[PDB]
């Protein structure tokens, strides 16, 4: 293809294919002969990671509030993305605002599955 | 499968025109070298 | 967090967590001083990729046969993909093989929309 | 967010640390840099 054609194409890759195009770049050339593609392509990948959450093919998980129980909002965090104290009650103390997603990227099933345990453990957790 | 496609018609490019691939993919997300305000 | 801290908390990213996230610090950073996160980062996105296709959570169209008219698929997988025109014609004719991917990484009714589009150029395609 | 919260993290490990991040990660999915 020509180079404009490699780039439409990329461009309309999907952030998995994107994901798994660099990887075997990496695999193939070595990863530092692919990390110029490796770098060139990320910002591709995160436009559409992007794109996604702004349509419908995924969405994430928001944080609203930790309520009375704030000590366990946290501890559950933990155990759905490995954080640490520190970050994770860095993060669960933004409920409330837009920056307190919890995950995203995923699939409107276990937006429920870690909305619901969220709540589980007593939060306003809100899906977008 | 399709990526390989591309995979295969990256792996033809001189090196002179993966430089133009970058360039293009860079010029277009706004990529710079050197974080652009001071993370001092 | 301790290194293995932020392994294990990047392992459970989500492809587009893990794309969103190498772009911020491209921007962030430069690509310079991003590159090693982001060579680091790309395999663990391909294995997401590939976690989300094998559970059904994002799903892929498969060319079982390119049927009467391969290059009317041809011209279809050229639009869907942005594909060059051989490169088109070399993913079409390989329709019947596990590898014929024309796309993956997208949604269910994306999954079929493609489907579809390919099923009306005369092809047989399969969704996983 | 979760990722910037890795980003932070990430963003104070000495540049010793991230080069053992690095590896780490490199070493779990196929270590190339030469392949």
């Amino acid at each position: 293809m020509t180079i404009d054609e490699i780039i439409e194409a990329i461009e309309k890759l999907t952030v998995s294919e994107l994901a798994e195009l660099v990887k075997k770049l990496e695999d193939k050339f070595g990863v530092t002969a692919a990390a110029p593609v490796a770098v060139a392509a990320a910002p591709v990948a995160g436009a559409a990671a992007g794109a996604a959450q702004e349509e419908k093919t995924e969405f994430d998980v928001v944080l609203k509030s930790f309520g009375q129980n704030k000590i366990q909002v946290i501890k559950v965090v933990r155990e759905i993305t490995g954080l640490g104290l520190k970050e994770a009650k860095d993060l669960v103390e933004k409920a409330g605002s837009p920056d307190a997603v919890i995950k995203s990227g995923v699939s409107k099933e276990e937006a429920e599955e870690i909305k619901k345990k969220l709540e589980e453990a007593g939060a306003e957790v809100e899906l977008k | 499968m399709t990526i390989d496609e591309i995979i295969e018609a990256i792996e033809k490019l001189t090196v002179s025109e993966l430089a133009e691939l970058v360039k293009k993919l860079e010029d277009k997300f706004g990529v710079t070298a050197a974080a652009p305000v001071a993370v001092a």
